[PDB]
RNA sequence: GAGCUAGCCCUGGCCAGGGUGAAGCUGGGGUGAGACCCAGUGGAGGCCCGAACCGGUGGGGGAUGCAAACCCCUCGGAUGA
RNA sequence: GAAUGCCGGCAUGAGUAACGAUAAAGAGGGUGAGAAUCCCUCUCGCCGUAAGCCCAAGGGUUCCUACGCAAUGGUCGUCAGCGUAGGGUUAGGCGGGACCUAAGGUGAAGCCGAAAGGCGUAGCCGAAGGGCAGCCGGUUAAUAUUCCGGCCCUUCCCGCAGGUGCGAUGGGGGGACGCUCUAGGCUAGGGGGACCGGAGCCAUGGACGAGCCCGGCCAGAAGCGCAGGGUGGGAGGUAGGCAAAUCCGCCUCCCAACAAGCUCUGCGUGGUGGGGAAGCCCGGGUGACAACCCCCCGAAGCCAGGGAGCCAAGAAAAGCCUCUAAGCACAACCUGCGGGAACCCGUACCGCAAACCGACACAGGUGGGCGGGUGCAAGAGCACUCAGGCGCGCGGGAGAACCCUCGCCAAGGAACUCUGCAAGUUGGCCCCGUAACUUCGGGAGAAGGGGUGCUCCCUGGGGUGAUGAGCCCCGGGGAGCCGCAGUGAACAGGCUCUGGCGACUGUUUACCAAAAACACAGCUCUCUGCGAACUCGUAAGAGGAGGUAUAGGGAGCGACGCUUGCCCGGUGCCGGAAGGUCAAGGGGAGGGGUGCAAGCCCCGAACCGAAGCCCCGGUGAACGGCGGCCGUAACUAUAACGGUCCUAAGGUAGCGAAAUUCCUUGUCGGGUAAGUUCCGACCUGCACGAAAAGCGUAACGACCGGAGCGCUGUCUCGGCGAGGGACCCGGUGAAAUUGAACUGGCCGUGAAGAUGCGGCCUACCCGUGGCAGGACGAAAAGACCCCGUGGAGCUUUACUGCAGCC
RNA sequence: CGAUGUCGGCUCGUCGCAUCCUGGGGCUGAAGAAGGUCCCAAGGGUUGGGCUGUUCGCCCAUUAAAGCGGCACGCGAGCUG
RNA sequence: UGGGAGAGGGUGGUGGAAUUCCCGGAGUAGCGGUGAAAUGCGCAGAUACCGGGAGGAACGCCGAUGGCGAAGGCAGCCACCUGGUCCACCCGUGACGCUGAGGCGCGAAAGCGUGGGGAGCAAACCGGAUUAGAUACCCGGGUAGUCCACGCCCUAAACG
RNA sequence: CCGAGGGUAGGGCCCGUGACUGGGGCGAAGUCGUAACAAGGUAGCUGUACCGGAAGGUGCGGCUGGAU
């Protein structure tokens, strides 16, 4: 049947995205969060 | 004179339809039209504040002149009755002598060719538009300015009028369509005549799909839902009230009475509806 | 977190074919005028039969499955909420 | 050494289940160390409104070629969506951007919030909507409306020429719109041809033929022809379109008006440019100077912004046209021609799937377009087939039980069983014909029946055409033929009677309930006069509603029919300028502390003092409630009648052993051979009853009862047969579980149900196919029950607070 | 209670005997025939249907008879529900 | 042809008296009601009185033993639309007449449907009296209805 | 071919019968009240409507076949 990701490329940039993050700040501390982890991405690689 | 069906689907035993007779033009006036935005009962926030909203036709909306001190003394002609969806009346689009062109809530018995004008000195005859200080005692009326100036709030639904009873200083006395009895001032433009499209009222919508179709959703008893939702909820099967009759938010529903106390207005609203 | 699901808003798309034959209209009859009757025309409807499409009624299978809800048969809706 | 401990390793189950749709394979020839599995050929089967072809999303090199086979591939592998390497995606016209706006988002102005932040007209962003210029063919191993060929086109810059009051983010027009039905004429696509072109073929009894088989087109600028769309023209007045305006609007006049004219599409033609089969030969070559013509069917597409009817009344903005303002009129703009200029990103491949979403090369899920032919009344249904694509990445044998899916069955026909569950029966079209009841629509496909193929003959109308022929679509009559059987295969209702519930179509517990539940039109109560009530928010601000009592919120009831009784003492809500109570505050009789005193400080009675509550009324489609005992009639029985106690009032109409009845299978009647169910009655209703509505109701229901007819493998009562498994051989190879095991019966014993203790009995060692009585077999630290001064959801006249309101 | 699945039915049996029938007896208020009562006896047999989930029971039609109990109210790693 | 009388019918207007309610004023201990009472209303200020307002229904006198209509029935006033009827003249048509099974129309009240209206009255219903009882008569309340528009019902001691 | 009839299926009319139920007629001396006849002690009757153990009562309109 129908499963639960339906993956969407615009989706996923405007929920996600580097921007969207920006935007808001829990966001900011998500990315302050994963800077300090060190993690490579720090958002959901998408082409655009 | 609302139209009737032969019963040839269940819910056609019914359903009634206007009988459209008074409409004589089908679409509207390209330079007063605008998008109507739609709202699903959902405020700013999104957030439902109108249960039971949405899924209703498209409709474009109809500027309406109602506030006809616009244009004092300019005669206009009355071109065509049309149909509005975004009110229970018709109305009448005008052209003005000036050339310009407006729709006004179309009153009972205004006939296409006809011409009406507004202002302190207009003829007392249906369509016209005078302060309620120069429209005499007992004249039906429509159209109410409930301040001056701020624009026809009174007597709009299709049927209703009030009625000049009296005067008093600078305000004069109406009946409302409730049957309440307020000073509204002098000031206040007011059209002669009662709404039109009176057999409104008679209409049987007749089965469900025409609800949907005023963009009217299914209502939901509070009896039929939990406690989670409602005062009314739960209870091991049907169950009666059990608790005074309550609101999805706990107040009142048989009674209780809502209108503000300290508020301004009750020193010119002289008896309360009844009936 | 509403890329699942629920509701709503905007903008698009889709619904083989067959059947039934409302109003109205025209004519004929009828009457003082009528109501009305009849035939033709007409093509209405949360109308009917049935694919797509949307469902999930009953039974059987499956039950370390093909599948963490599937398969076969049968069955509901299908111009409409 | 134990923690259903943690991490890792390795066992057991076991060469066991399984190897993923039952669309299906066989052979010959190649390659290679190795071949059922790769390649080639022939034969066979499957899909074909797809299992074919083209877009979009998503995926991200999976594309093509060469070389490989350790791992990945459920077997094998020489093969591959795998490993390594190289190559491959070419645009002014396709899509998106340098254009427009939708919801929504953001947001100068402005508003609000302890902070973070929340709003917010404009404006800006935002598309699968608007707008906008490219069609046919050829080429590559792999791209192509992109390269090439041919024929067309758009914008920008500059110039020349002609023309004009030129000029705008400002005014106006237009853009600009629903649903259903639909006309004319076309196109796509399709059918036939005794005509045109073609390699050929004559088989096995016949045919050298008007034979068979194959093909008979595509694109095209101006011009022209056909069919449509769009649009009145001139003048005068003018106060409206937030300046102006010759534009638009309004008024008047004249002419033109099923027209015309102008303008714009679609189709046809069209210079020209292409393509071009079977067969044979080796994707290529031939065929071939290929032919490219006629008739018919014909769209849901095109003309289109077409027409009609209807109510639920159907986006915006730009492009574009017109108007004028600054300004400028040497400019500028319009038209025509010429030269030049024309950027960024995508483009490979998969795409109903082995490349996307499901951990898998997973019987699941995934939006748009094309989707041929024949017959079956039609169709995208069904059967078979074209083009195209496949045989589903383990096989080979065997022909047990048993299982699944399927076929048939003597006599009987529901005797099966909780239940006709399941499976039969029926089954399309045409004609005949059709009951109670009804809201007059219906019930209805009621029921029940007859017809149905082929051949010859005569014949009716419609479309094409010409009015004919031919083609084409529906038929009508007659005479015959064959079989068991003519919707001869596939697709395609079993029917009736009678109850309960719900009026109805709808909706629901994604994934154990689809229903009698929810919704529903309709009815009633009640709130609300608009800065409405109500809802969300601390607020601002929103929704309500650009609505206004024929409207909006809340509640119950639930089409319709006939109706809805009595009780206001308690609770609720409504009304009540009195009285009683009542907080802060006012007031200050009268005290107290300290100081030498002036004073400073503290307590404080009366009285005045809101809402609320008390109190007085009202109110039931507000919460709710609607009795007991005893007596009595000239047979008896039973009580119309009476007495008395009590209550706020004592249940009315209707209905009743009920979706409600405990005693209960009440009693009687019906149906049956027989009926705890069913139906009809009765009424001592444990414990119906009137909008948590009462009693009925045509039609409707995958709802739940009861009955009958039809028919049956449901059954008496089982038998046979088919395929896929099970079984044997080759390849690959799991699982839960498991203290260790050298693991029998009885009668006893034992923590009370013993392979394991006692006494008897029985028993050579080890497997394979089977069955499920036991191992108190597995699974899940029982979800029932209790316990914990454990948790959570929910309620209220529990407690105590809070928002909100007064 | 770190689970001993719980009614009835179906299927399949097997056992006890306080015996329903068949076989052998004693007494009889046993003339015969047919009974009653008790003793011995478990070899075999002990039907089909209507009602209800029913066990049981009642009823219909038969029969030689239409026995009563146990086996975790025998039997859900056998089925049903 | 010329005149007449009339509550004949339909529509639109409109006038005054009275009741009830509301507002203001003035005033105080009862009002109401009956056979008698009570229930009820009233110091929260009723009744009685004055002024203002709202609303519905019916039209006093004239009015009659009257008039008109086929019947049912029709009554303030005004206007419009409209029917029946009588009288005069003796003008026109030339038996064109009577009745009338069916049919069709009208048809008091009550009642019914959908709206609207609601002052007074008042089935049902509540209360107070009476009574052996009093599901009545009397008294205090009171809902349909009575009123309007449209559509039904079609009865009567619809009687002379 | 027609055809007595027989079979199937569905309608129509009539007769008999049916748990139970509705009222009706009749029947020497039953129970309850007293509605009508006199102004019958509320004049009666009337059509309709609602209500009540019962006769009846009340509303609306009508009749005199009412009395003083
Ligand atoms: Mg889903
Ligand atoms: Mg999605
Ligand atoms: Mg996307
Ligand atoms: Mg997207
Ligand atoms: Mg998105
Ligand atoms: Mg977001
Ligand atoms: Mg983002
Ligand atoms: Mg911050
Ligand atoms: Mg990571
Ligand atoms: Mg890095
Ligand atoms: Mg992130
Ligand atoms: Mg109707
Ligand atoms: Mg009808
Ligand atoms: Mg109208
Ligand atoms: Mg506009
Ligand atoms: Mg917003
Ligand atoms: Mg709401
Ligand atoms: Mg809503
Ligand atoms: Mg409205
Ligand atoms: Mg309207
Ligand atoms: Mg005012
Ligand atoms: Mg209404
Ligand atoms: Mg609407
Ligand atoms: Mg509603
Ligand atoms: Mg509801
Ligand atoms: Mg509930
Ligand atoms: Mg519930
Ligand atoms: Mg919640
Ligand atoms: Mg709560
Ligand atoms: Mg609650
Ligand atoms: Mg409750
Ligand atoms: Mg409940
Ligand atoms: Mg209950
Ligand atoms: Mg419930
Ligand atoms: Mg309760
Ligand atoms: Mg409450
Ligand atoms: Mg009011
Ligand atoms: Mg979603
Ligand atoms: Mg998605
Ligand atoms: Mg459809
Ligand atoms: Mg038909
Ligand atoms: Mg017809
Ligand atoms: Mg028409
Ligand atoms: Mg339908
Ligand atoms: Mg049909
Ligand atoms: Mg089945
Ligand atoms: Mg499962
Ligand atoms: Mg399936
Ligand atoms: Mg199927
Ligand atoms: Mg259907
Ligand atoms: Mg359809
Ligand atoms: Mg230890
Ligand atoms: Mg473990
Ligand atoms: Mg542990
Ligand atoms: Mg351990
Ligand atoms: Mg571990
Ligand atoms: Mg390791
Ligand atoms: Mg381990
Ligand atoms: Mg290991
Ligand atoms: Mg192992
Ligand atoms: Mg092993
Ligand atoms: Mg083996
Ligand atoms: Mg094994
Ligand atoms: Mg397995
Ligand atoms: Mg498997
Ligand atoms: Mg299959
Ligand atoms: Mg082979
Ligand atoms: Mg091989
Ligand atoms: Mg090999
Ligand atoms: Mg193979
Ligand atoms: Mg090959
Ligand atoms: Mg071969
Ligand atoms: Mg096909
Ligand atoms: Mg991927
Ligand atoms: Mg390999
Ligand atoms: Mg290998
Ligand atoms: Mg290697
Ligand atoms: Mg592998
Ligand atoms: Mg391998
Ligand atoms: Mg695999
Ligand atoms: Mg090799
Ligand atoms: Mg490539
Ligand atoms: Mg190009
Ligand atoms: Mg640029
Ligand atoms: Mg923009
Ligand atoms: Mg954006
Ligand atoms: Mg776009
Ligand atoms: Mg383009
Ligand atoms: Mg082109
Ligand atoms: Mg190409
Ligand atoms: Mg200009
Ligand atoms: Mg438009
Ligand atoms: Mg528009
Ligand atoms: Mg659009
Ligand atoms: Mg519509
Ligand atoms: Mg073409
Ligand atoms: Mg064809
Ligand atoms: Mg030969
Ligand atoms: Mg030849
Ligand atoms: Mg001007
Ligand atoms: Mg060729
Ligand atoms: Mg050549
Ligand atoms: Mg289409
Ligand atoms: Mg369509
Ligand atoms: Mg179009
Ligand atoms: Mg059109
Ligand atoms: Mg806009
Ligand atoms: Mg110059
Ligand atoms: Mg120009
Ligand atoms: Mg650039
Ligand atoms: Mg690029
Ligand atoms: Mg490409
Ligand atoms: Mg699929
Ligand atoms: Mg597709
Ligand atoms: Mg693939
Ligand atoms: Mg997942
Ligand atoms: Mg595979
Ligand atoms: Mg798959
Ligand atoms: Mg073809
Ligand atoms: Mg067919
Ligand atoms: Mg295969
Ligand atoms: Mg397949
Ligand atoms: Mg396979
Ligand atoms: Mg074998
Ligand atoms: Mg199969
Ligand atoms: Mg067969
Ligand atoms: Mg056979
Ligand atoms: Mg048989
Ligand atoms: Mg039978
Ligand atoms: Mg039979
Ligand atoms: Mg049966
Ligand atoms: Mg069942
Ligand atoms: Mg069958
Ligand atoms: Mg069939
Ligand atoms: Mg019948
Ligand atoms: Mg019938
Ligand atoms: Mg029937
Ligand atoms: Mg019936
Ligand atoms: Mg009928
Ligand atoms: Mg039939
Ligand atoms: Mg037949
Ligand atoms: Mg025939
Ligand atoms: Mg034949
Ligand atoms: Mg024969
Ligand atoms: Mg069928
Ligand atoms: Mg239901
Ligand atoms: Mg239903
Ligand atoms: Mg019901
Ligand atoms: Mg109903
Ligand atoms: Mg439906
Ligand atoms: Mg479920
Ligand atoms: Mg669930
Ligand atoms: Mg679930
Ligand atoms: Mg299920
Ligand atoms: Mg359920
Ligand atoms: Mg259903
Ligand atoms: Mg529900
Ligand atoms: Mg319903
Ligand atoms: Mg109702
Ligand atoms: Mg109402
Ligand atoms: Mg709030
Ligand atoms: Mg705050
Ligand atoms: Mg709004
Ligand atoms: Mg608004
Ligand atoms: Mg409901
Ligand atoms: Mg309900
Ligand atoms: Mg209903
Ligand atoms: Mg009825
Ligand atoms: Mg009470
Ligand atoms: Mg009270
Ligand atoms: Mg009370
Ligand atoms: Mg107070
Ligand atoms: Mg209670
Ligand atoms: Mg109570
Ligand atoms: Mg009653
Ligand atoms: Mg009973
Ligand atoms: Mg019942
Ligand atoms: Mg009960
Ligand atoms: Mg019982
Ligand atoms: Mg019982
Ligand atoms: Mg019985
Ligand atoms: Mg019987
Ligand atoms: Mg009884
Ligand atoms: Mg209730
Ligand atoms: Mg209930
Ligand atoms: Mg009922
Ligand atoms: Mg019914
Ligand atoms: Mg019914
Ligand atoms: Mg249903
Ligand atoms: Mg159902
Ligand atoms: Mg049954
Ligand atoms: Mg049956
Ligand atoms: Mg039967
Ligand atoms: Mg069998
Ligand atoms: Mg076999
Ligand atoms: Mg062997
Ligand atoms: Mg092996
Ligand atoms: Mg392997
Ligand atoms: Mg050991
Ligand atoms: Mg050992
Ligand atoms: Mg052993
Ligand atoms: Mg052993
Ligand atoms: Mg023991
Ligand atoms: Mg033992
Ligand atoms: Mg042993
Ligand atoms: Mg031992
Ligand atoms: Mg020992
Ligand atoms: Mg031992
Ligand atoms: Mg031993
Ligand atoms: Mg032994
Ligand atoms: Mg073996
Ligand atoms: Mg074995
Ligand atoms: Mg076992
Ligand atoms: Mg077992
Ligand atoms: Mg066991
Ligand atoms: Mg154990
Ligand atoms: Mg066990
Ligand atoms: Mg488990
Ligand atoms: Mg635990
Ligand atoms: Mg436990
Ligand atoms: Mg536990
Ligand atoms: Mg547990
Ligand atoms: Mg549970
Ligand atoms: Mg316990
Ligand atoms: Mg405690
Ligand atoms: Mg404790
Ligand atoms: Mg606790
Ligand atoms: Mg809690
Ligand atoms: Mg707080
Ligand atoms: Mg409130
Ligand atoms: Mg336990
Ligand atoms: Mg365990
Ligand atoms: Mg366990
Ligand atoms: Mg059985
Ligand atoms: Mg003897
Ligand atoms: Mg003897
Ligand atoms: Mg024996
Ligand atoms: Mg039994
Ligand atoms: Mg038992
Ligand atoms: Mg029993
Ligand atoms: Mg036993
Ligand atoms: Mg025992
Ligand atoms: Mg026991
Ligand atoms: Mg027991
Ligand atoms: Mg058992
Ligand atoms: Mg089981
Ligand atoms: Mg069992
Ligand atoms: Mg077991
Ligand atoms: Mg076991
Ligand atoms: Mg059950
Ligand atoms: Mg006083
Ligand atoms: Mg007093
Ligand atoms: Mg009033
Ligand atoms: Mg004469
Ligand atoms: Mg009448
Ligand atoms: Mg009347
Ligand atoms: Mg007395
Ligand atoms: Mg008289
Ligand atoms: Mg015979
Ligand atoms: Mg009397
Ligand atoms: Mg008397
Ligand atoms: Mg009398
Ligand atoms: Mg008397
Ligand atoms: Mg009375
Ligand atoms: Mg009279």
């Amino acid at each position: 049947m129908k499963r639960t990701w339906q993956p969407n490329r615009r989706k996923r940039a405007k929920t996600h995205g580097f921007r969207a993050r920006m935007r808001t700040p829990g966001g900011r501390k998500v990315l302050k969060r994963r800077r300090q982890k060190g993690r490579w991405r720090l958002t959901p690689a998408v082409r655009k | 004179a609302v139209k009737k069906f032969k019963p040839y689907t269940p819910s056609r035993r019914f359903m009634t339809v206007a009988d459209f007779s008074e409409i004589t033009k089908t679409e509207p006036e390209k330079s007063l039209v605008k998008p109507l935005k739609k709202t699903g009962g959902r405020n700013n926030q999104g957030r439902i504040t109108v249960r039971f909203r949405g899924g209703g036709h498209k409709r474009l909306y109809r500027i309406i002149d109602f506030k006809r001190w616009d244009k004092v003394g300019i005669p206009a002609k009355v071109a065509a009755i049309e149909y509005d969806p975004n009110r229970s009346a018709r109305i009448a689009l005008l052209h003005y002598v000036d050339g310009e062109k407006r729709y006004i809530i179309a009153p009972d018995g205004l006939q296409v060719g006809q011409q009406v004008v507004a202002g302190p000195d207009a003829p007392i005859q249906v369509g016209n538009a005078l302060p309620l200080r120069f429209i005499p005692v007992g004249t039906v009326v429509h159209a109410v300015e409930l301040e001056p100036k701020k624009g026809a709030k009174l007597a709009r639904a299709a049927g209703t009028s009030a009625q000049i009873q009296g005067r008093e200083g600078d305000y004069v006395i109406l009946r409302l369509p409730s049957g309440e009895l307020r000073k509204v001032h002098g000031e206040c433009y007011a059209t002669v005549g009662a709404v039109g499209n009176a057999d409104h009222k008679n209409i049987v919508l007749g089965k469900a799909g025409r609800s949907r179709w005023l963009g009217r959703r299914p209502h939901v008893r509070g009896a039929a839902m939990n406690p989670v939702d409602h005062p009314h909820g739960g209870g091991e099967g049907r169950a009666p009230r059990g608790r005074p009759p309550a609101s999805p938010w706990g107040w009142q529903t048989k009674g209780l009475k809502t209108r503000k106390r300290r508020k301004p207005s009750s020193r010119f609203i002289i008896a309360r509806r009844k009936k």
